[PDB]
């Protein structure tokens, strides 16, 4: 039961250097090889390089030659990936994966196959500063009311970085609630919405408050929607 | 190298069979018999499911099968189930310790009847208008399958600049939802009498309209 444990998420500015670690448990790294694959948000997998510690210097994909490096600490069963001169397009989840691109015997592994994957490391590259969101109420109307039900929500605008958490009535309201994924605007800041469909009978009586938490900026906002 | 060519999406009913194509060159897919496939569910890491064109690792059901012809590898899922709805990536050894991944394919399992979308259009809030901003929020919900196109209009003329739309996401009731924003300023928002958000789903269009 070999497992790969990767380092935590990170936010970095353009021009800085990234360093992600992949720790192997349940087996010896000297018998394995490790590939690195990244995936931009909403995009596909992209192979970057592979290192086999027993076979020497690693190999890198051509588009990363010149700013990526792979190193292994055999005694600690851990490998490191360093990506330099980060740009906004380097925002992606970075996976490690046990691999053996070799004709030799793959001990406990599979030849030319990435069989064990790590949980991934989210890396965001942006020039934006840490900023809490502005919360605006999406009030119910006659256009949002139809057949004894009505829709209301909150607009969570302009925050960095991800993520934010939204609840309704401190988490006591969950039926009919849907929080949408965020959009990345040209300002470099994120924005999402959270809506809840609610009986029109309760609009005059029941209170509806969205609870927004942006932990990177330690911002908590409660907004009543009337 | 360029990514291996895969279809964007593919679909089928429960119990049906589906096939993913993966086209490379004579230096990768057509050269080696080392084509691997990977299944990725939303928010999770890819899963090893196929290697060496047609070999299955331990534990992967025989529902999945692989094949190769010239520079095109293919993955077949025979007997689609709800668990099979995920993204699938092919991969081929490219020589000198290098791999090339495919563009990826979305597999949809149509295990739910068609649901027509509900559109809710919110004008800019009075709170945001005081901040010298004006955002129109179009919320679409309860539609199946999860594929819609959103178009904005102002007094009948199409509006594309300042529009941001999310990809459809699964709701708590297994239906799909989507959101679209038209970010303006109060001056530009007051310069038109009527705004429309039109959503096209399975050939039918639904429209909601607000006015300053």
């Amino acid at each position: 039961q070999v497992q790969l444990v990767q380092s935590g998420a990170e936010v970095k500015k353009p021009g800085s250097s990234l360093k992600v670690s992949c720790k192997v448990s349940g087996g010896n790294l000297r018998s394995y090889g490790i590939s690195w694959v990244r995936q931009a948000p909403g995009q596909g997998l992209e192979w970057m390089g592979v290192i086999i510690p027993i076979f020497g210097t690693p190999t890198y994909a051509q588009k990363f030659q010149g700013r990526v490096t792979l190193a292994a600490d055999d005694s600690n069963n851990i490998v490191f990936m360093e990506l330099s001169s980060l740009r906004s397009e380097d925002t992606a989840v970075y996976y490690c994966a046990r691999d053996w691109p070799s004709i030799t015997v793959a001990v406990d592994a599979t030849n030319y196959g990435m069989d064990v994957w790590g949980q991934g490391t989210l890396v965001t590259v942006s020039s934006a500063s840490f900023k809490g969101p502005s919360v605006f109420p999406l009030a119910p109307s006659s256009k949002s009311t139809s057949g004894g039900t009505a829709a209301l929500g909150c607009l969570v605008k302009d925050y960095f970085p991800e993520p934010v958490t939204v609840s309704w009535n401190s988490g006591a309201l969950t039926s009919g609630v849907h929080t949408f994924p965020a959009v990345l605007q040209s300002s470099g800041l994120y924005s999402l919405s959270s809506v809840v469909t609610v009986p029109s009978s309760s609009l005059g009586t029941q209170t509806y408050i969205c609870n927004v938490n942006h932990k990177p900026s330690n911002t908590k906002v409660d907004k009543k929607v009337e | 190298q360029s990514a291996l060519t895969q279809p964007r999406s593919v679909s089928g009913s429960p119990g049906q069979s589906v096939t993913i194509s993966c086209t490379g060159t004579s230096n990768d897919v057509g050269y080696y018999d080392h084509v691997s496939w990977y299944q990725q569910h939303p928010g999770k890491a890819p899963k090893f499911i196929i290697y060496d064109v047609s070999k299955r690792p331990s534990g992967v059901p025989d529902r999945f099968s692989g094949s190769k012809s010239d520079n095109t590898a293919s993955l077949t899922i025979s007997g689609l189930q709800a668990e099979d709805e995920a993204d699938y990536y092919c991969c081929s050894f490219a020589g000198s310790y290098t791999y090339v991944f495919g563009t990826g394919t979305k597999v949809t399992v149509l295990g739910q009847p068609k649901a027509n979308p509900t559109v809710t259009l919110f004008p800019p809030s009075s709170e945001e208008l005081q901040a010298n901003k004006a955002t129109l929020v179009c919320l679409i919900s309860d539609f199946y399958p999860g594929a819609v196109t959103v178009a904005w209009k102002a007094d009948g003329s199409p509006v594309k600049a300042g529009v941001e739309t999310t990809k459809p996401s699964k709701q708590s009731n297994n239906k799909y939802a989507a959101s679209s924003y038209l970010s303006l300023t109060p001056e530009q928002w007051k310069s038109h009498r009527s705004y429309s958000c039109q959503v096209t789903h399975e050939g039918s269009t639904v429209e909601k309209t607000v006015a300053p």
